[PDB]
RNA sequence: UUUUAUUCAUAUAAUUAAUAGGAUAAUAUUUGUAGUUUUUGAUACCAUGAUAAGGAUUAUAAAUUGAAAGUGUUAAUAUCAUAAUCAAAAUUUAUUAUUUAUAUUAAAUAUGUAUGUGUAGAUAAAAUAAGACCCACCAAUUUUUAUAAUAAAAAUAACGUGCAGUAAUUAAUAUAUUUAUAAAAAUAUAUU
């Protein structure tokens, strides 16, 4: 009757490149076809990716708040011609990759 | 760790067991089966020289307290402030009946002693009352013997002693210490009652031991009776 | 003791009405997919003979 | 000032008193300090079909599935009603037929219209569901063999009545078996319009006290809207 | 490390201090002290808090044997002095009223105190529903 | 006792890098013994011989069992034997053999049968049945076209009339599905596609045979869009799956299929 | 320009569970009473009590031969009620108050080495039937102002350095000046 009780000692320690990973597309099925290429892609023994948001939108700015506030490294991945209304301006640190 | 004792009277009674303890003993089985306060104090004091008794501190302290429990120290402080007046002064008349009705109060008990001396002390710190003790000593014959003699003549009319003629006594030593000139007359020490008061609500002017050592608390002890080193009595 | 058998025994029953109602929509599902079946069978022979 | 740094008692003085007083009236009221004992405090078990409870605490539960249902709400069709109706009165028949002392003639008047109550309800929505469910007149004729089993002639000739009028019922059934115009116009008026001749949104932006603020756009004679037109680093970007 | 120094005072008391000896609150601490009878918070400012103070809870297995004790008392009693003293049924009678003094370590005293039932603080009460 | 910095930590992450300090090469609160220095050794030798305790024997080993304590000093490395860390590591104890020592809230009666008690289960509505009149019926009533007392009688009123098919082109990628929907609708998209690939699912109707409309929905042939060809399976009543003469049925065919 | 003394000697070795009566008694072969084998703190640990050191003050004068020793605490130690792996027979092993110049070993085996003009430092003893809380840096994170190659403040249970108030170790404080990896002080006045 009883639940495991969570221990706040322990902290992540990074060993790899922890890439925070925002997905939107222009449509449905691109997002659904994106989703699923990613998850098809096998994990680096270096690299591990984190995917936050997905969404059928552009650029937003929360997108932006989302990958460049925190200093690890963020990709942003715009799949198709989708307007933007962000705002802000995206840190370097983090790759848009707009195809 | 420490076993209950239940020392409270209260709290090892039962009505299971009372009920069988009525029967055995009552007060009807009881029945069956069983067959001036100064004078009181000091008989009951030298009765401690009986052939089975000892004489104590604590019942010489009760006697004493017995004894000096009285506010004859106030009242004589009172009509002593009294007699210094002049019997036709209109003022002086005033100020013998104030402290007159002072005194009474304090000897029927109706007004504390606290704030009787605060009545006392602001009545004789007045202007008029060191003017006319201040012609008193100065008069070549003087009123003083008269006032303080009437004073314990009164004391003892009006019943303001504990005993009828104990004021005639107080009488004499007050003069003895007039003989010794520590204040003069109808000047009396304010600082001095006002430091007695402060603390005394009532003005006033082979060891034995309860406890014997056991053997465990004490290592190499006889007892309060025994000689070590005796005499041959005859 | 008395709230821990009442707590488990509670648990057990509730726990074996959900399984037994997942079993019965699996068999809802099931007869429904038969039947599916069935009529696609009657409309691929019935596709056959028209052409 | 309110704690004491020492922590020893010292000898001398420190006469603390105990004073204990008791009443012969506290002795006789004893008062009262039953929160939890034996016989309320009892085991707990749970049974998912509702066969193995007694035929009291059917009815039990039963009552608190009807008060479910009526949190729901949905009326119209009522056959789950019309089974926990029925399983209510079957209650009663299992209690008469078990052994139990309870018999319709026997029941008291509160007993005796609860069971007029249950079973009209069973009734009603039996009738009411006779067309859409065919095995409704079941249950009611199990309604009307209940009323039986309690010997109660009265309700029951009008049991048997109302199910054999429901049953003839079911074989028959069976044997059987202005804004708009203002629109259209304004669209038509609008159509007419568009083949004789063969406004724009403002964005709004809620400021404070959620009062709207319009951003209009810029008058075309002022430089500003030139400015931006024209390039931003003349020696690199392409003119 | 047999013949070493050891820890200095400072640092020992500091280690002692860190892993927790010396407590949080005093409040524990002064309840099982055992000078005072009060119960933790050791200030009552409400109403309801003070007539706790003033009439401590019983249980009723125990009330019934104060009670008995005051009935065994007036039955030894006779009644000429019963109706002398005014002990009846009525009016409230005296049990016990003694003094005493009492010397040593503060938690010892209380516990000391706690088995001899002069004090009455740290007891557990069985509850109560309704009247 | 708690392994948490005093002071409130900012953000673990430089702008392009790991910080040192939180990586796993470079872990705080772990004890290196290849990079210590030799005063840590001292003071942590000089505690262990001070306190009774076991020597030090290997710092490799010892690494394993060092317990890290912040201080406003910085981090203080305390064996598992030290009596600093006694209730960490009793509590670390603990949860090693029992984990579960929290309890947690009773769960409730079942959703599912709470969905068939909910006081808005009628409001719920279902895709019409193609060949039911009376769930044609029922949704016209739900839709509020007609009243709840026309539900049988409207049931007999409704009729069926024959609509323009729909067709869905699928097949492999590059087996001209794109250039067979271009030359029936003479639009030219296969070029003006951007990459010569179809990424979206496009429903066009056209006039062709005895001038009837027929709606053909172009399915991308890519391995990934198996959700789109899912959707022109479901959508469509009529598959066309072209496969290329010289290249023969290949994988995207076979599911198809 | 009051009296006295002080060289002091044994010290580790091995196994520990039950009751059962007799002569002069009116009768018991119970003379000679026969059911293996599931438990475990000290051959080496019980922390708690006593003890050591150790103090208090009223008895006028006459009579009487009389009317006269009392302990906290701080300490050390230990064999007791409390926490499993090991001292008491095979003793070398060094443990304070001893016989000094006429005669010196006979009953349980009962001491061969220090004469040196009685010459140090320390130590003990008695007036008794005798006669006198708490500061600065360093370390360690981090936070704000600022984006200037700035700069500054501040929050912080265990580090390393120096020694900082609380009648407190030093009359105190203030201003100004000076030295040291930058802590602490010094120097010179003013005030109280
Ligand atoms: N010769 C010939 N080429 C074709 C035919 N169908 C498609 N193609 C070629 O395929 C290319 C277009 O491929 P596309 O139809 O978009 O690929 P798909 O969308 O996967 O079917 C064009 O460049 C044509 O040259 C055909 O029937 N004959
Ligand atoms: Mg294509």
């Amino acid at each position: 009757l009883y639940a495991r009780k969570p221990d706040n000692n322990l902290v992540r320690t990074y060993s790899t490149q922890a890439f925070v990973l925002s997905c939107k597309a222009a449509t449905f099925g691109m997002l659904q076809a994106l989703m699923k290429s990613i998850y098809e892609i096998p994990r680096l023994e270096g690299i591990s990716t984190e995917i936050k948001v997905t969404e059928v939108g552009g650029l937003r700015d929360y997108d932006v708040a989302l990958i460049g506030s925190s200093g690890q490294p963020g990709c942003i991945l715009l799949y198709g011609g989708c307007k933007d209304t962000n705002t802000l301006d995206v840190p370097n640190h983090v790759t848009v990759i707009r195809f | 760790n420490f076993p209950a004792h239940f020392i409270k009277s209260a709290f090892t009674t039962d009505p299971l067991k009372e009920k069988q303890k009525a029967r055995f003993s009552s007060g009807g089985e009881a029945m069956r089966e069983v067959q001036d306060t100064e004078f009181q104090a000091l008989v009951e004091f030298i009765e401690g020289a009986s052939y089975d008794q000892l004489i104590s501190g604590r019942r010489f302290k009760k006697v004493y307290d017995v004894l000096s429990e009285n506010d004859d120290m106030f009242i004589w402080l009172c009509h002593t402030a009294m007699s210094v007046l002049n019997p036709g002064d209109m003022r002086s008349r005033l100020i013998y009946n104030h402290l007159r009705i002072l005194a009474e109060s304090v000897a029927s008990g109706e007004m504390t002693q606290r704030t009787a001396f605060r009545f006392f002390e602001s009545a004789v710190r007045s202007p008029a009352y060191r003017e006319i003790a201040k012609r008193q000593l100065e008069g070549g014959a003087a009123t003083r013997l008269a006032g303080i003699s009437a004073a314990a003549d009164v004391m003892r009319r009006m019943g303001l002693t504990r005993r009828p003629m104990s004021s005639y006594f107080e009488l004499y030593q007050r003069i003895v210490e007039r003989s010794e000139a520590m204040t003069p007359w109808g000047f009396p020490p304010l600082f001095q009652f006002e430091e007695r008061l402060s603390l005394e609500p009532r003005l006033k002017f082979r060891r034995i031991f309860w406890i014997p050592p056991t053997w465990n608390r004490a290592g190499r002890f006889l007892g309060p009776h025994v000689t070590l080193y005796p005499g041959m009595t005859p | 003791q008395r709230s821990y058998v009442e707590r488990v025994h509670q648990a057990q029953v509730r726990f074996k009405a959900a399984m037994e109602l997942e079993g019965q929509r699996e068999q809802l599902i099931e007869a429904h997919q038969a039947m599916k079946e069935e009529r696609m069978r009657t409309e691929r022979e019935k596709r056959r003979q028209l052409l | 000032l309110r704690f004491a740094r020492n922590w020893w008692l010292t000898g001398g003085n420190n006469y603390e008193l105990v004073h204990e007083v008791g009443h012969e009236r506290e002795a006789t009221e004893c008062f009262a300090e039953y929160a939890q004992d034996s016989s309320r405090d009892v085991y707990l078990m749970s049974t998912n079909r509702l066969s193995d409870l007694p035929p009291g605490d059917r009815l039990k539960a039963i009552v608190g599935l009807m008060r479910s249902r009526w949190e729901v709400k949905d009326a119209n069709r009522g056959y789950d009603k019309a089974k926990l109706l029925l399983q209510a009165l079957e209650c009663f028949s299992e209690m008469k037929a078990s052994g139990q002392i309870g018999d319709f003639n026997s029941l008291p008047e509160p007993d005796q219209d609860t069971f007029l109550q249950y079973v009209e309800g069973c009734s009603r929505f039996a009738q009411a569901c006779s067309h859409s469910h065919p095995d409704a007149v079941r249950v009611l004729l199990r309604a009307a063999q209940i009323c039986e089993e309690m010997r109660c002639v009265e309700k029951r000739d009008e049991m048997i009545q109302v199910t054999e009028a429901a049953a003839n019922r079911m074989d028959r059934a069976y044997a059987f078996s202005n804004e708009d115009c203002v629109r259209l116009k304004n669209t038509e008026e609008l159509r007419r319009r568009f083949g004789n001749t063969a406004p724009k949104r403002v964005d709004c932006l809620r400021i404070h006290r959620n009062r709207p603020l319009l951003l209009h756009p810029m008058k075309d004679n002022n430089k500003l809207l030139e400015l931006s037109k024209l390039p931003a680093r003349p020696e690199f970007d392409s003119w | 490390a047999d013949r070493d120094d050891g820890l200095s005072l400072q640092r020992q008391r500091d280690m002692k201090v860190m892993l927790g000896y010396l407590p949080k609150g005093n409040h524990e601490l002064y309840a099982a002290r055992g000078d005072v009878n009060v119960p933790a918070p050791f200030r009552a400012s409400h109403p309801t808090s003070v007539d706790r103070w003033t009439h401590p809870q019983e249980s009723n297995l125990e009330q019934a044997a104060r009670g008995s004790a005051v009935l065994a008392k007036r039955l030894s009693m006779t009644v000429s002095e019963m109706h002398d003293r005014q002990e009846t049924a009525e009016n409230p009678a005296t049990l016990d009223r003694f003094y005493y003094r009492i010397q040593g370590p503060a938690l010892e005293a209380g516990e000391l105190k706690e088995a001899l039932g002069l004090k009455g603080n740290r007891k557990r009460l069985p509850r109560r529903a309704p009247g | 006792q708690s392994q948490s910095s005093r002071g409130q930590p900012g953000l673990q992450w430089q702008e392009g890098v790991v910080d040192p300090r939180y990586s796993s090469s470079g872990n705080m609160r772990r004890f290196n013994p290849d990079t210590v220095a030799h005063y840590v050794k001292a003071t942590i030798q000089n505690d262990r011989r001070e306190m009774g305790l076991g020597e030090v024997y290997d710092w490799h080993e010892f690494a394993k069992d060092a317990v890290y304590i912040p201080t406003r000093s910085g981090p203080l490395w305390v064996g598992s034997d030290d009596p600093r860390c006694a209730k960490f590591m009793r509590r670390r104890s603990k949860m090693q053999k029992t984990p579960q020592q929290k309890a947690r809230p009773k769960p409730g009666p079942d959703p599912a049968k709470a969905l068939e008690d909910h006081p808005l289960r009628e409001y719920f509505t279902t895709a019409t049945n193609l060949r039911d009149p009376l769930s044609t019926a029922n949704n016209l009533h739900r839709a509020g076209l007609i009243r709840e007392y026309d539900i049988k009688y409207t049931a007999a009123k409704v009729r069926y009339v024959p609509r323009p098919p729909v067709v869905s082109i699928m097949g492999h990628v590059d087996h001209g599905k794109t250039t067979l929907l271009d030359y029936l609708r003479k639009t030219n998209v296969a070029s003006q596609e951007a990459g010569g690939i179809t990424q979206n699912v496009g429903a066009f109707q056209v006039k062709t045979l005895g001038d009837t409309l027929v709606t053909f929905i172009d399915t991308p042939g890519h391995a990934a869009f198996t959700t789109m060809r899912e959707v022109g399976a479901t959508a469509n009543d009529l598959i066309v799956l072209v496969v290329s003469a010289v290249d023969g049925v290949q994988p995207q065919t076979k599911e198809v299929i």
